[PDB]
């Protein structure tokens, strides 16, 4: 059920089967014992289980956040406004980070379905990949273990400084 | 075995 | 012979009881922080229906 | 929190009040149960601390912890039993007291939301310690050894005290989630130099440095069985969670002020370790591996990133865990043969079975191996050190080596060889020692399965 | 020409292990199969966007059901 | 089994230890047995020249001399038996070997298994706790006054008196327990 | 019992600082420790020196 | 492969009588090399080292120089390899 | 240089009086309550019961929530074009540089 | 593609069906040996499914069944790579232990705890399995970790000798020295490469760098016992039979050479890890094969064989033909592990004697161990169209046919012909001449287990390596045209190191008797290096350990330091104040000299 | 032969011959057969060093 977009696949290609000798091929007839003996009793089975949640089907719901004041808007030592604005922090480096990990696990099933082509036919994932992990390293590496969203604003801005006397 | 418990020699150091 | 198995086996009542009262009086601290029930930024809702209080 | 205290000091009536038959095992029941409780605690929302109250709040830090003790009560009993059968109906009533009242100070050490109430708990453990090393310890040494480790811990303490002190008078409040919330940087001046030393130094001195370890090898020597649980298990963790919440005061200066510690952690677990392979002594031997590990959660403390910090939380709860069960694994062949010298007894595999078996599994775990939480976090450590050195692993890798020889030559020489001849007390190992081993292990084989639980707030 | 065999007593440690396999299984095998029961009948719940104008509860939020249950029943 | 050892050696004694051990080191490098009978032969014949030297500091100095040979001339891997010391199955079953004290904690029902064997075991105990007394008495007997000068044991001197200190030797765990 | 207490309880009480006691104990107990503070230390400068210049690659080091 | 008492006596009466030196006709149980035969102490370690190469196990110095019999080398392995008929 | 009394013996063992001891005290009632207490309630309730109730602890540390988050910022990130991580935590224009 | 998966994950998991009903009853009875057998057996048939699919379609596959944890950035999840290596090791590794478990069954009959022996063995094949099933380091160190601790445990089977324990510890030590290197790359490839997945690493690891590549070789030096920590292979013969042949003869030891063949991609890039492999390779090679040359006991000169063997695909990893290392490592696997069940059998038929000088005359007394040992010999000295044949000779010819270090290409040679050298040794002094045995005769071969288990391996070793050869896909460029001499090269060093190993033996009967050379010495007595090596490290450590760290500055110096020197002072200060001499003349005079400096000091 | 007295720790405790457990003779009867150690014998301090799984110190052939 997981969306194509987020998950991208390339268009499966599988070549027909072209026999040209007369021997009979032997995984043709081990899977369609797998089919009989293994396949037809999971598939049976799981639509009895099927069955049985379709009786009593009841829906679970992904919680919204509002978004709220940054650490930028709150004053000095307000705490209230400090508190919602860290925890909103937080929250976004969550989120970042599942970001990150849906863009490597892109990188890895391509590695894996290209074959011995991963270095050419896989170069755009590696390009995601890498201005995502470039992203991700200049806003919270370095940060350390007690990480706030005080310090991700320093250090932010000590970069547009920077940036600043680059411009000169 | 028991737990040690002070002998006279300890207890004359006191 | 209930009245020898109470008498000299009650002390099995006095832990779980601390659990229960435990239970209350962290309800009870529960209500005394309830300044910011409803009145954050983030989970600020109008009290549906039927509701006085969030929980909260 | 007080779901968990309250029946907690419920346990002391009922243990006063109860039978002289029922002591054990009325005090062990309720013990499970709150321990049960505590299970709920586990349940941590990512981003926020559960704040139950103004005095007490929980973390994904603070609950392992508390589940660590709660769970440790009812094993220390369990070990206890054996040998104050003897002992008059007060006495083990006391002994059990003492247990109880140290469960309760930590339960509100891991728990309290101040830093001078975490304080006042956290050297109140020290008082039942000492009491249970020098009433029921059975050397001469008990004496000594609760004097070093009351001196140790003091000296270590009191200037933590001042240091406290000085930062509610300056910052205003102690309270830990201000403290963090506000945290403004330090400066690199002698005056914040020696208060960075202040805040640190007794937590050092708990979690056992190179050079500030020499109380533990003797308290744990000369302590009874339940008295080397608690301080193996959750004694010195203290350490470690009290320098993880105090690092967040002393921001800058804990690059310039960390090497000095790390230095002398790192090449101490290689010493420590070392140590290990010529002791005479089992305790000894579990005592100055213990050393070796918390070392390496110093080492990963004083680092300060966060796969340091979770790599220091699993490592805590495992080796506390670990290293209970090789004491009391080491304590059944003391009551057995009545000497705690390696070579006296050999051989117990023949004699002693499934015994052997808990000593493999304990050992193994002493040595890391995988998927052991003891491996998932010696493994996040070595790789947050490797990021702060490379040449880090050379060390670290030595001590995983040494390790896993002294481990192995504490199982050889023990379970393994001819037994010895004339040793004819060796009995069929009891269900309760047995128990207690299992008690030990599965719950930290199973805490691979689900190792969130144990990788700690940063996660 | 059979001859005895010299071994340490395995009553007493046979005896700890059916005790630990029966005290274990005495309430795993009742909770793997309500766990087996649960799955197959109650099962998993179905995410849906919040309808317009419902506050769901905080255990509507979760997915599995025991999950549910203990976010209902604990928290 | 093992005899007590004497407080030294005699020259003869070494001699024939030295024999020993060129002989095997010897089949060790003579592998195949026609060329082991011919060196053999040979070795006996060295053995013979010098067997009957009358001084006794020259057949010292000969017995040094052929030591030094063999340190020399020893098979860097000799053959050792398979269950001599250094052999292959040294002490490979000395797990398998159980003390009998064992015996005694066994649960009542696992005694109940085997009840013929405890009953003469019960004999056995019977024997040995009777014996006790006497032997004790026999052994302070028979030691000089200054003490044991030798590890060697009286053997017992009168009917119906087992040979002191006899337990452990007769109740030793078998070879191959299994 | 006599070979565990000479191991472990009789020697303090049978040490005297010497002078081979004391310069050993000086260099086997200190030395390794500015040793390995040297080692780090300069490592560590050399990095921080690198990444000053970012002249140091870092391209997808993204958990410390 | 018991090894009965009898089949020791046997092997080690088989080894002796192929043992050129002693006639085999005055071969006894009770023979003492020593002294009933002419063997001297380098005969007695050649025999010794026969007889643990014929069951395979050595038999050390100390108690080799002793044997002085060939029941005495029966015994002794019946003790070693524990055959008690 | 005292009277004191002679050291017990090896405390007797338990399994003398009763073979099946299972520890936990002399007397054979206390000692099988001792250990059906002791299996029951730590190995039936709390490493199984405790064990379930760690497994199916509901995800109050919001891992699928943030999985959700994330796929959604993905779709429309690469959707409208917009780079997939903004390289500022913060908008810049309300951080107020010196 | 759908039943691949399904075939692949049973293959694995039927196999801790006996680990999980060893709680059972079953293990109690006699069936329990038995029914892991079968179940061996079993998980064979159904591994060979997964394998003819990918003969087919190259129907490579990679399942993350379950997520074990997300780190931040990192998910770490068991995940098992099905690819070419996995599927075709799987059957050869399962066949191996089908057939070494049939043999226990005749060989530890009499072992009280053949129970545990079975299991140990099912739980040493579960994380062998883990170790080449795996698409993350984490779980690649689960199975190299589980490996070293079962090889810990069934070598030192028997607890009662000393020597046992000793090899066991050997054989940890050395393993985990080389584990400092697997650590090493592990956080290496953490901390650079942001993942643990092998898929991850290759893609963003171009151009590797050298200090992860010279960890892994560490890594691969400490399970297939290269040079340097080589001794604890041979040492590792004081386990039972089975467990030698099954782990440190064809399974475990080529884990190693597994590691750096599964980061071949990685290891093409960077030239100097090729060469230090190549290096190590031929050193390993021309020792082991020297040492093997001069043992006299069967189990040591098959173990040094198996080094050599391990040392010969160090080498082709070096020469950067890693595919042809895997054939190597699968044709190995089978006569390997042949020669060590028939080196079983004569130790069991000769009541426990592994020597080889009180060994002869088998030929004919053991009429079908002696044609699985000739098998076996003529498949391990590159015997052609031999199973040895397909992977030795283009080895060979592909260390020959290429650009190489000219002393390795020169030592591998060299080590070929002293693989016919120990080869002939064993056939001339254990099968060959007269019987040296004890008088009494036990040869009895016949034994349904024995046999038919060595009858499986020896079909194994005459065909299996043109079946295989031939149904593989092609995976490097073949090396096609080259010089007579450089093709006949192997067969011509195999042929003169038979002539001369059988010349020398046969000087052997000469009634000639001389003192052994100093070469003889240096090769019987491995080189020097466990004498030296085991003596002179382990006592300056312990020593070390006691002397300093124990006694110097635990129990001395710090204690003189921080505790023993202040509580001084505090007593003697304590003695001066309680000075317990209470004269009102003597303290009634400190107070006249407070009173005077408190005046002149606080004004 | 007392260890030299360089305030070391050794004090009175026999400097005995540095030779390996291994070195002892096989063949007696030992009361700890596993060490090859005598009831009442000095043992010597490195003992744990010396004993046979740990370092030996048996003369070499070479």
């Amino acid at each position: 059920s997981w969306d194509k977009d987020v998950y991208p696949e390339p268009p499966r290609r599988t070549p027909a089967p072209a026999p040209q000798t007369s021997l009979p091929n032997p995984v043709t007839y081990l899977t369609k014992i797998f089919d009989l003996l293994v396949d037809r009793p999971v598939t049976l089975a799981r639509e009895f289980i099927e069955q049985q949640h379709a009786k009593n089907r009841y829906y679970y719901y992904h919680r919204e956040f509002r978004r709220v004041p940054d650490i930028t808007e709150c004053e000095e030592k307000d705490i209230l406004c400090m508190f919602e604005a860290e925890m909103q922090w937080r929250r976004d480096y969550k989120v970042d980070q599942e970001i990150v990990n849906i863009i490597q696990e892109r990188l890895k099933a391509c590695q894996q379905r290209e074959g011995e082509s991963y270095r050419q036919n896989c170069a755009k994932e590696l390009e995601q990949f890498t201005q995502v992990s470039k992203a991700f390293q200049d806003r919270y590496s370095d940060l350390g273990a007690h990480y706030s969203a005080r310090k991700c604003l320093a250090k932010q801005k000590q970069r547009m400084l920077a940036e600043r006397k680059a411009a000169k | 075995a028991r737990q040690w418990q002070p002998d006279v020699e300890w207890a004359e150091q006191f | 012979n209930v009245l020898q198995i109470v008498r000299d086996h009650w002390v099995h009542i006095l832990v779980p009881v601390g659990f229960v009262f435990g239970c209350y009086l962290d309800r009870r601290s529960d209500e005394k922080l309830t300044a910011f029930r409803n009145k954050s930024l983030l989970f600020k809702r109008e009290l549906r229906p039927n509701e006085e209080v969030t929980w909260k | 929190m007080l779901k968990i205290i309250i029946p907690t000091t419920m346990l002391l009536p009922m243990t006063w009040m109860s039978k002289h038959n029922m002591i054990w095992i009325n005090a062990t029941v309720h013990s499970l149960l709150i321990s049960l409780i505590s299970l709920s605690l586990l349940n941590q929302l990512g981003e926020n601390s559960l704040n139950f109250s103004l005095t007490f709040f929980s973390d994904s830090l603070s609950a392992p912890l508390l589940v660590l003790t709660t769970w440790l009560l009812p094993l220390m009993l369990m070990a206890s039993q054996s040998h104050l059968s003897k002992e008059t109906t007060t006495r083990k009533k006391l002994y059990i007291t003492m247990l109880i009242l140290l469960q309760l100070f930590l339960i509100m050490t891991f728990t309290a939301t101040e830093l001078i109430l975490f304080y006042i708990l956290f050297e109140a453990t020290l008082v039942p310690t000492l009491i249970i090393i020098t009433r029921w310890g059975n050397q001469t040494e008990r004496l000594n050894a609760g004097l070093y480790f009351l001196f140790y811990t003091l000296a270590g303490s009191l200037p933590l005290l001042v240091a406290l002190v000085y930062i509610q008078n300056t910052t205003g409040s102690l309270n830990f989630l201000i403290i963090h919330y506000w945290s403004h940087p330090l400066s690199n001046s002698w005056s914040n130099i020696f208060m960075w030393l202040a805040c640190i130094m007794a937590f050092m001195v708990k979690m056992p440095l190179y050079g500030l370890h020499l109380w533990l090898p003797k308290a744990h020597v000369e302590a009874p069985i339940a008295g080397s649980m608690v301080l193996a298990a959750v004694l010195l963790k203290l350490g470690g969670y009290g320098m993880m919440r105090i690092t967040t005061i002393l921001n800058p200066l804990t690059n310039y002020m960390a090497y000095p510690f790390l230095m002398l952690s790192m090449w101490g677990m290689i010493m420590t370790s070392s140590i290990c392979l010529r002791q005479t002594d089992l305790k000894s031997l579990i005592a100055y591996s213990s050393v070796s590990h918390m070392a390496l959660v110093i080492v990963a403390i004083m680092i300060q990133t966060p796969w340091s910090f979770m790599g220091a939380t699993a490592l805590m709860i495992a080796h506390g865990l670990t290293s209970s069960m090789l004491f009391c694994l080491a304590n059944t062949n003391y009551e057995r043969v009545h000497s705690r010298t390696m070579i006296l007894a050999r051989g117990l595999q023949t004699l002693l079975p499934l015994m052997a078996t808990w000593w493999l599994m304990a050992s193994l775990t002493n040595l890391a191996l995988p998927p052991s939480i003891n491996l998932i976090g010696e493994l996040f450590i070595i790789t947050a050190s490797f990021s702060w050195s490379n040449i880090t692993i050379i060390l670290m890798g030595m001590n995983m080596m040494i390790t896993a020889l002294y481990s192995l030559y504490m199982l050889i020489t023990t379970q393994r060889g001819k037994y010895t001849h004339h040793i004819n007390n060796i009995k069929a190992s009891f269900t309760r020692e047995n128990a207690l081993m299992a008690l030990h292990i599965l719950p930290l084989l199973l805490l691979t399965l689900n190792p969130k639980m144990i990788l700690g707030p940063l996660y | 020409k059979r001859l005895f065999i010299i071994k340490p007593s395995g009553f007493y440690d046979r005896r700890f292990l059916k005790l630990m396999r029966f005290y274990i299984l005495l309430t795993g095998i009742p909770v793997a199969i309500g766990i087996t029961l649960v799955n197959v009948f109650i099962g998993e719940a179905e995410l849906a966007d919040i309808p317009e104008g419902y506050v769901p509860e905080h255990w509507e939020y979760f997915k599995h059901p025991i999950s549910r249950w203990i976010a209902r029943t604990f928290y | 089994a093992f005899s007590a050892p004497a407080a030294y050696l005699t020259h003869q004694q070494k001699v024939l230890r030295l024999y020993k051990r060129a002989l095997r080191h010897l089949e060790s490098w003579c592998v195949h047995r026609d060329k082991y009978r011919y060196f053999a032969c040979l070795m006996r014949a060295r053995f013979d020249e010098h067997k009957n030297e009358k001084d006794m500091v020259k057949a010292t100095q000969l017995l040094r001399q052929a030591e030094e040979e063999f340190w020399y001339g020893q098979h860097p891997q000799p053959y050792i038996f398979p269950e001599s010391p250094g052999g292959t199955s040294y002490e490979r079953y000395e797990c398998y070997k159980v003390p009998e004290w064992c015996l005694d904690d066994w649960h009542p029902s696992e005694k109940a298994m085997y009840p013929d064997y405890f009953a003469k075991r019960e004999q056995w105990k019977r024997l040995r706790r009777e014996s006790w007394e006497r032997e004790v008495k026999q052994l302070q007997e028979e030691t000089p006054p200054g003490g044991p000068r030798t590890e060697a044991l009286p053997p017992a001197r009168k009917e119906g008196d087992l040979p002191p200190l006899w337990w452990h030797i007769v109740t030793r765990p078998r070879e191959r327990p299994m | 019992i006599r070979w565990t207490y000479a191991r472990s309880a009789n020697i303090y009480p049978n040490f005297r600082p010497t002078p081979k006691t004391s310069l050993l104990g000086a260099l086997f107990g200190i030395g390794p420790l500015f040793f390995w503070y040297y080692v780090f230390k300069t490592d560590r400068d050399k990095k921080e020196k690198l990444i000053q210049e970012g002249k140091l690659d870092q391209t997808f080091n993204i958990s410390y | 492969p018991p090894l009965t008492l009898e089949a020791i006596k046997d092997r080690v009466l088989y080894v002796l009588k192929l043992y050129d030196k002693i006639d085999p006709e005055k071969l006894s149980v009770n023979s003492h090399f020593m002294k009933d035969l002419g063997l001297d102490s380098l005969d007695q370690v050649e025999i010794i080292m026969a007889m643990e190469d014929e069951f395979g196990f050595e038999i050390p110095d100390i108690d080799a120089e002793k044997l002085m019999c060939p029941q005495e080398i029966v015994d002794y392995i019946a003790d070693k390899k524990d055959v008690y008929e | 240089i005292r009277l004191q009394e002679d050291p017990d013996p090896e405390d007797e063992n338990l399994y003398e009086k009763n073979p099946d001891s299972h520890g936990y005290d002399k007397d054979p009632i206390v000692d099988l309550w001792n250990m059906r207490v002791v299996f029951f309630f730590g190995f039936s309730i709390v490493l199984v019961l405790g064990s379930t109730f760690v497994a199916y602890l509901p995800d109050y540390r919001m891992q699928e929530w943030a999985r959700r988050e994330a796929e959604r910022l993905v779709k429309y990130r690469e959707a409208n074009g917009l780079p997939l991580m903004e390289s500022n935590c913060f908008d810049p224009n309300k951080i107020q540089l010196p | 593609m759908n039943p691949f998966a399904s075939l692949t994950l049973t293959t694995l998991i039927i196999l801790t069906i006996p680990i999980m009903m060893s709680n059972s009853n079953i293990y109690k009875t006699n069936l329990y040996p038995n029914y892991v057998k079968t179940t061996v057996s079993y998980a064979f048939t159904l591994s060979l499914v997964p394998l003819l699919m990918f003969m087919h379609t190259g129907q490579e596959m990679i399942i993350s069944n379950w997520h074990w944890m997300t780190l931040q950035t990192v998910e770490l999840s068991l995940s098992f790579k099905m690819d070419y290596f996995s599927v075709m090791f799987i059957p050869v590794a399962l066949f191996v232990t089908w057939s070494i478990m049939e043999f226990s069954m005749w060989y530890m009959h009499s072992d009280p705890f053949i129970n545990r022996f079975f299991k140990y063995l099912v739980l040493f094949l579960i994380t062998m399995m883990i170790l080449v099933t795996a698409n993350n380091l984490f779980q690649l160190f689960i199975g190299w970790e589980g490996v070293g601790i079962m090889s810990f445990l069934l070598i030192g089977w028997w607890h009662g000798r000393t020597d046992a324990n000793t090899a066991a510890l050997q054989a940890i030590l050395y393993n985990r020295i080389g584990d400092i290197g697997f650590v090493l790359s592990m956080a290496w490839f953490l901390t650079h490469s942001n993942a643990w997945d092998l898929q991850q690493i290759f893609m963003l690891n171009n151009e590797c760098p050298n200090m992860p590549l010279i960890g892994l070789l560490l890594a691969a030096a400490g399970k297939s016992a290269q040079f340097g920590l080589h001794p604890w292979l041979p040492s590792a013969m004081e386990g039972p039979t089975p467990v030698s042949a099954l782990l440190h003869s064809s399974t475990m030891v080529v884990a190693g050479v597994f590691l750096l063949i599964r980061f071949y991609p990685l290891m093409e890039t960077n030239k100097l890890v090729q060469t230090m492999t190549l290096c190590l390779g031929a050193i390993t090679t021309l020792f082991t094969a020297l040492c093997a040359i001069t043992q006299n006991d069967i189990k040591k000169i098959v173990a040094f064989s198996t080094s050599s063997q391990l040392g010969l695909m160090m080498v082709t990893i070096g020469i950067n033909q890693p595919h042809l290392a895997f054939l190597h490592i699968c044709m190995h696997a089978f006569f390997k592990a042949m020669l060590f069940m028939c080196s079983g059998s004569i130790i069991h038929s000769l009541n426990d004697e592994q020597d080889i000088r009180k060994m002869g005359g088998l030929y004919k007394a053991m009429p079908f161990t002696t044609t699985a040992l000739i098998i076996g010999s003529l498949a391990l000295t590159g015997m052609p169209y031999l199973t040895g044949f397909y992977s030795k000779d283009l080895i060979i010819e592909a260390v020959n046919m290429s650009y190489t270090n000219a002393w390795a290409l020169l030592m591998t040679l060299i080590a070929t012909s002293l693989t016919a050298a120990y080869s002939t040794r064993i056939i001339f002094f254990a099968f060959l001449g007269k019987p040296r045995f004890p008088p009494l005769v036990l040869i009895n071969e016949n034994n349904p287990l024995l046999i038919n288990s060595i009858k499986r391996l020896l079909i194994g070793s005459i065909f299996a390596g043109f079946i295989i050869s031939n149904n593989i896909p092609p995976m490097t460029v073949p090396n096609t045209t080259m010089p007579l001499y450089m093709k006949m090269t192997a067969l011509i060093v195999t042929i003169m190191g038979f002539m001369l190993a059988l010349e020398l033996n046969n000087t052997t009967y000469y009634l000639k008797f001389k003192y052994p050379s100093q070469t003889y010495k240096f090769s019987n007595m491995l080189g020097y290096y466990p004498s030296i090596m085991h003596r002179l490290p382990t006592y300056h450590n312990l020593s070390m350990s006691q002397k300093s760290a124990s006694s110097l500055l635990d129990l001395i110096w710090l204690e003189t330091i921080l505790p023993k020197t202040t509580s001084f002072i505090q007593m003697k200060m304590s003695i001066m104040v309680s000075n317990q001499k209470g004269l009102i003349k003597l303290y009634f005079l400190s107070f006249l000299i407070t009173i005077m400096i408190s005046m002149t000091l606080f004004n | 032969e007392p260890y030299p007295d360089d305030g070391m720790g050794y004090g009175d405790y026999p400097k005995l011959p540095d030779r390996s457990q291994q070195e002892r003779d096989p063949w007696y009867d030992w009361d700890h057969p596993d060490l090859r150690l005598n009831w009442g014998e000095p043992i010597h301090w490195d003992l744990d060093m010396y004993i046979r799984n740990r370092v030996d110190t048996s003369p070499t052939p070479v």
